[PDB]
RNA sequence: ACGGAGGGGUACACCAGACGUGGAGUCUGCGGCUCAAUCUGACCAACGCGCGCACCUCACCAGGCCCGCGCGGUGGUGCAUGGCCGCUCCCAGCCCGUGGCGCGAGCCGUGCUCCAUUGCGACAACGAGCGAGACCCCGGCCGCGGGCCGCGGGACGGCCCGCAGCGGGAGGACGGCGGGGCGAUAGCAGGUCUGUGAUGCCCUCCGCCCUGGGCCGCACGCGCGCUACACUGGCGGGGCCAGCCGGCGCCCGCGAGGACGCGAGCCCCCGCCGUGGCCGGGACCGCGGGCUGGAACGCCCCCGCGCACCAGGAAUGUCUUGUAGGCGCCCGCCCCCACCGCG
C-alpha cells in the first residue's frame, strides 16, 4: 500500500501504488500531447499498478505535478537498499525537480498598479 | 550582509562567559544551551534566540585559537 | 471503454450512427440559429446537432453515478463575447437546443429522470459502453 | 450564518461604549465588555449611586443586569488622565506635569501630553511635555503603549489634548528585546 | 441528539473555552475584509486601509463563563 | 397639509454620524467611511 | 396644547416611582415603538420638557437618550395623580 | 541653506534589454465656451481624485406648501482652530544626565565594515534612551492532536576551503528566508470647517418638504485608461484545467429574459478563409423584442448599416522569478449599469 504526492503550483497529484491511470483516463492519452513525453520521464530514464488523482491548477502545473508523483511513488516500494539511494541520484541528475518541488508561487498585488511590480504611469502635465 | 547587532553580541559574551564549562564549538548543543532558564536567560524569541546562539558557537571557535 | 478511446474519435464515430435507426434525428428550428449568444454565425458543419448530441451523451455518461441539468450543460459549451471595445466576458450557451436534446434522449430509455435532472440509464450506458 | 448575530454584538458593544463616554464622563469612564455587561469605572461608589437609584434607572435605557469593577491603578490608565487634564484646562505646564508625576507614580516607564490649539495671539501652536522613556513603533506599540485623545470645547477654538503611557513591566507578556542572564 | 456551536473573534479565548469543554464530556475561518482610504477627503497619494474580522467556530456533538464568546445550541 | 413625505426612497445613512454619502453595506455595516476609521477599533476589525 | 390622550401615553413610558426610562431614535413605522403615537407628537413634548427640566438627556448615534430627574417625577405626579 | 567646489557612498536612477504611452476611434476627469442652472474642492505632492448623479443624493435653477399640484442651516472663513491625511522621508536620523572648552551664539559626546548612527576599533569625554533591528500577518518543508484547523519543530552567515566581516563550494523544503503591517525628533499659513451632536467668530432666519430641470450640455487643448491596426491572426465544431469562495432543477423563448419548485479564458485538436482595409477593425446610425423602476433619458438581446485606423513626430513612463506581458474571474459603490479601484 504506497501512498505519495506530487506538487506544482497550486495542483496536488495524490498516488495510490500497488504491485497507469491519471483521473481515471490512461496515461498514453493525457490531452496536452505535445508535452507528453513530460508526464512518462521516469518509466523511459529508468510493472505495477498505480492510481492517480491530480486536482487543481492548469494544465502545465497538472502535468508537472504528476511527473512529481509518478517518480516519487516507484521510490517507496524499494527501501533500506542502496537501490533507494541510487535511483534517486540518476532521478535528480536528469532533473532534481522529479524529486524535489518547485515552491514558486503568484505574489500579492499592491495598491497603485495592475500588478505586484507594475505601477501606473506617472504624469507631470 | 547579517551584521549582529548589539543586543546579540552583549548577551552572547555574558553567555560565554557565565557558561565556557557548558558550551563546546559545535551548534546544535549550544542551540540547547541557549534554551535553559537555569543556566538562566530569558529568550523571548526562538529567531532571537537562534542568532544568539550562532554568535555564542563563534565565540566558542575564538578562545581556543 | 468510454473513458479508453481518444474522446474526439468516439464523439465523431457515434455521431455518424446517430444518422441510423430513427434516434433523436434533428428537427426543423436547427437553421437560423447560433449555439449561443456569444457566436456571431451559425455553425457550417451541417451535421453539427449530430455532433453536438453526440458529445452531451458522452459527457452524460461520465457523470454515471448523479445528475448533470440542462441549464449546467449550456455552462459546459461557453465561449467569450467579442467586439464591443469593452474587455470580453463568457457567456452561457444556448439551453432550447440541450433541452431539445436532451428531451429526445429520454426517449428510446436512453436516460431516466431523477430528483433534480436527467441520468444515464442502464439502457444507453450499456449502448455507450459497448 | 450564524456570524450575523456576533457582528450586531460587536456594534452593539461600541455604542455601549459611546453612551458611557458621553455619560458617565462625571465618574470618569474607561472601558466596558459584553457577554451582562462589565463596566470598569475609577470609583463604583457613584456609578451605584445612592439606594442604586441611578444604576438601575441605566438598566431600563438599555431595554430600549450589570455589575462593576473598580479601576486599581489609577494613574497607568490613560484614558481617565485625558479627563483629568480635560477638567483642569489652569497653567498648561502645571496641569501636564501633575498628568505626569501621577503616571509616574503610579510606576510607569514613561509618558507623555501634548497639547494644541488656541494658546496665544491668534495662532495655533503645540506643546509637548515628557518624562521618562517611550516607544512608537512595530506590534509592542499596541501591547505596551497607551494612548488616548480629548477635545476641550475652550472659550476661543477647540483644543485638542493627548497623553501616552508606556508599562512594559507589568502582569502580562515580556518586551521581545529585554534580555536577562546569571 | 444535541449540539453546541460556539463562535468567538479572538483565537486564544475560543480555544480556551474549547479546551475546558472537553474537560467536561466544515467550519473553516472566514474573514470580513473592508479597504477603505486613509484620508477623510480625497487628497494626496491615495492609499489604503486594510481592515480585516476573522471569526471562529466549533461544533460539539452530543448525545468556564467568557465574556466574548457566543453559543447556541440547536 | 398631507403631502409631507410621499416620495418613496431608501434614505441609507451611517449608523453612528448620519450623512448619506459613502455607506458601507457589506456585511450589514451601515456606516460610512470617515467613520469606519475611528470606530473600527472596538466593532472589531484589526489592521494586519 | 394638540391632544390629551397621547399627551399622556408620553407619560405612559415614565414612571413616576419605577426605574423604566425613555431612548428615541429622533425620526423627523412612522409611530414610536414605544406606543403607536406619530413622532412628531413626541418631539414636541420632548422640547418642552427639556426647556423646563423635567429631564436630562445626553445623545450618541442619532438617538436621543434622557433621563428622569428629581423635579421632573414631581412635576408629572400632579399631571398622574398618584401618591 | 546653497555652490557649473573637492572627497566618500547609493536607488530600475542609468547601463543591457523588455513593455509601453505620445499618432486612430472611444470611456472618464480637467480647462475653456454655453447656459435659467450647467453646484463646488484640489493646479513632483491637482486632472478613473473627494466609493456607481433618471427621483433621492443635492450643495445648483423655475415655481409652490408648512413652522404646476433661541432652534436649526453642507452659508462663509482650513490664513481663526481640533482630528485625520499627504509631503520633506521610508531618509538614517534625533537626543538626555554628569564632566570638559568658549564672554557668548555654540562645540565635544554624536579609519575598516554593514541594507542601515549595522557594527569593530580608537578617542575630553563617561553613561543612557528613541528611530534601525527585534516585533506582528502570510506562504513554502516536518511532527503530536482533532476532524482540512490549531499546537509545535525548522535556518543559525551553522559546515568546509581562501583572505566586525567580503568571497567560493556542500547538504537542505528554503541560503543569508521572501511579500506585507507598524513607523523617530522637527516641521509645511499643502488638503479637509461640504463626514459628524468637533468647533470660535461672521451672516441667514440660506430651515424642512413637493413637482419639474441642471451637475451628462460642446468649435477646442490637456491627464489616467479601453479597443485595434491581423496569418505568432479571425472564424466553425469539439476536449479539458483554477484561486479570491460559491445555489440550481423544470418548462416557455433565436436570444435577451420570464412562469413555476427544491438543496473561466488563454491553450490543445480538427477544419475554413488566403495578404485583398478581406471573413482585419466595430465607431456611427435605422426598425424591433425585453429588464429595472412611480417614472428611461439607464442597461440587454436580434436583424441591417460597416468610421478612423498599415505600428504612430518632437517628447515621454514602468520594470529583475512565478517577475514583465498575455488571459480571464470576483468584490465595492449599486433600482439598472465598469472601459474604475481593491483583490
Ligand atoms: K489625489
Ligand atoms: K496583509
Ligand atoms: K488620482
Ligand atoms: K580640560
Ligand atoms: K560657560
Ligand atoms: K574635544
Ligand atoms: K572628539
Ligand atoms: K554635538
Ligand atoms: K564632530
Ligand atoms: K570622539
Ligand atoms: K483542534
Ligand atoms: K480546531
Ligand atoms: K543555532
Ligand atoms: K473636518
Ligand atoms: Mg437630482
Amino acid at each position: 500500500t504506497v501512498h505519495t504526492l506530487g506538487k506544482k503550483k497550486n495542483s496536488v497529484a495524490v498516488a495510490f501504488v500497488k504491485a497507469i491511470l491519471v483521473n481515471n483516463v490512461p496515461l498514453a492519452l493525457v490531452r496536452p500531447e505535445i508535452l507528453r513525453t513530460k508526464v512518462s520521464e521516469p518509466i523511459m530514464i529508468l510493472g505495477l499498478d498505480m492510481n492517480i488523482k491530480v486536482a487543481g491548477g492548469g494544465h502545465v502545473s497538472q502535468i508537472y505535478a504528476v511527473r512529481q508523483a509518478i517518480s516519487r511513488g516507484v521510490l517507496a516500494s524499494v527501501k533500506d537498499e542502496a537501490a533507494r539511494s541510487e535511483l534517486r541520484a540518476k532521478l535528480v541528475s536528469y532533473d532534481r525537480q522529479l524529486v524535489v518541488s518547485d515552491p514558486r508561487r503568484c505574489e500579492a498585488k499592491k495598491f497603485g498598479g495592475r500588478g505586484a511590480r507594475a505601477r501606473r504611469q506617472k504624469s507631470y502635465r | 550582509g547579517k551584521v549582529r547587532t548589539k543586543t546579540i553580541k552583549r548577551a552572547a559574551r555574558k553567555i560565554v562567559e557565565n557558561n565556557y564549562e557548558s558550551l563546546k564549538p559545535k551548534d546544535f548543543q549550544n542551540n540547547k544551551a541557549i534554551c535553559s532558564k537555569r543556566n538562566v536567560a530569558i529568550i523571548p524569541s526562538k529567531r532571537l534566540r537562534n542568532k544568539v546562539a550562532g554568535y555564542v558557537t563563534t565565540l566558542m571557535n575564538r578562545v581556543v585559537k | 471503454s468510454v473513458t479508453r478511446v481518444p474522446a474526439d474519435v468516439f464523439i465523431n464515430s457515434f455521431a455518424a450512427h446517430l444518422k441510423n435507426r430513427g434516434i433523436i434525428k434533428c428537427p426543423a428550428f436547427t437553421d437560423y440559429v447560433k449555439t449561443g449568444v456569444s457566436r456571431q454565425y451559425a455553425p457550417r458543419d451541417a451535421d453539427w446537432f449530430y455532433i453536438k448530441a453526440a458529445s452531451v451523451i458522452r459527457h452524460f455518461y461520465i457523470s454515471g453515478s448523479h445528475s448533470i441539468g440542462v441549464a449546467g450543460l449550456a455552462r459546459k459549451y461557453s465561449s467569450l463575447q467579442k467586439g464591443k471595445t469593452t474587455p470580453h466576458h463568457t457567456k452561457r450557451a444556448s439551453c432550447k437546443v440541450i433541452r431539445s436534446i436532451v428531451s429526445q434522449f429520454l426517449g428510446q430509455k436512453l436516460l431516466i429522470a431523477g430528483e433534480r435532472g436527467r441520468h444515464i440509464s442502464p439502457n444507453g450506458r450499456k449502448m455507450v459502453e459497448d | 450564518v450564524y456570524y450575523s448575530k456576533y457582528l450586531n454584538d460587536c456594534i452593539m458593544e461600541a455604542e455601549l461604549h459611546e453612551f458611557f463616554s458621553r455619560e458617565l464622563v462625571d465618574a470618569g469612564y474607561a472601558s466596558c465588555s459584553l457577554c451582562c455587561v462589565i463596566i470598569q469605572c475609577a470609583e463604583p461608589e457613584v456609578v451605584m449611586g445612592d439606594n442604586h437609584y441611578r444604576l438601575h434607572k441605566i438598566e431600563y435605557l438599555l431595554a430600549g443586569n450589570i455589575w462593576v469593577d473598580k479601576i486599581i491603578k489609577r494613574g497607568l490608565s490613560a484614558e481617565i488622565m485625558v479627563d483629568n487634564l480635560r477638567a483642569k484646562l489652569m497653567p498648561i505646564r502645571r496641569a501636564a506635569y501633575s498628568i505626569i508625576r501621577t503616571a509616574m507614580r503610579a510606576g510607569a516607564a514613561g509618558c507623555e501630553v501634548i497639547v494644541a490649539g488656541k494658546l496665544r495671539a491668534q495662532r495655533a501652536r503645540a506643546n509637548k511635555f515628557k518624562e521618562g522613556c517611550l516607544i512608537s513603533t512595530g506590534h509592542p506599540k499596541r501591547i505596551f503603549l497607551a494612548e488616548a485623545t480629548r477635545h476641550i470645547k475652550m472659550r476661543q477654538g477647540v483644543i485638542g489634548v493627548k497623553v501616552r503611557i508606556y508599562n512594559p513591566n507589568i502582569r502580562g507578556a515580556v518586551m521581545p528585546d529585554k534580555i536577562e542572564i546569571g | 441528539k444535541y449540539t453546541i456551536i460556539v463562535v468567538g473573534k479572538d483565537l486564544k479565548l475560543v480555544e480556551r473555552y474549547v479546551k475546558s469543554i472537553v474537560k467536561e464530556g466544515r467550519a473553516p475561518v472566514r474573514r470580513l475584509t473592508i479597504t477603505t482610504r486613509k484620508s477623510p477627503c480625497g487628497e494626496g497619494t491615495n492609499t489604503w486601509h486594510r481592515f480585516e474580522l476573522r471569526m471562529y467556530k466549533r461544533t460539539f456533538w452530543v448525545t468556564v463563563v467568557i465574556p466574548g464568546i457566543q453559543v447556541t445550541v440547536e | 397639509e398631507t403631502e409631507f413625505c410621499t416620495h418613496i426612497a431608501h434614505k441609507r445613512e451611517c449608523r453612528i454620524c448620519g450623512n448619506y454619502n459613502s455607506v458601507y453595506r457589506k456585511y450589514g455595516l451601515f456606516i460610512c467611511r470617515r467613520c469606519f476609521k475611528e470606530n473600527a477599533g472596538k466593532i472589531g476589525f484589526v489592521k494586519l | 396644547m394638540v391632544h390629551i390622550p397621547k399627551a399622556v401615553y408620553k407619560a405612559v413610558y415614565a414612571h413616576l416611582y419605577e426605574n423604566a426610562s425613555l431612548a428615541l431614535k429622533e425620526y423627523w413605522d412612522e409611530n414610536g415603538k414605544l406606543c403607536n403615537p406619530t413622532y412628531l407628537h413626541v418631539n414636541c413634548i420632548m422640547q418642552s420638557l427639556e426647556s423646563r427640566g423635567v429631564v436630562k438627556d445626553t445623545f450618541a448615534w442619532r438617538h436621543h437618550y434622557y433621563l428622569l430627574t428629581e423635579k421632573g417625577e414631581q412635576f408629572i405626579r400632579k399631571e398622574l395623580d398618584l401618591t
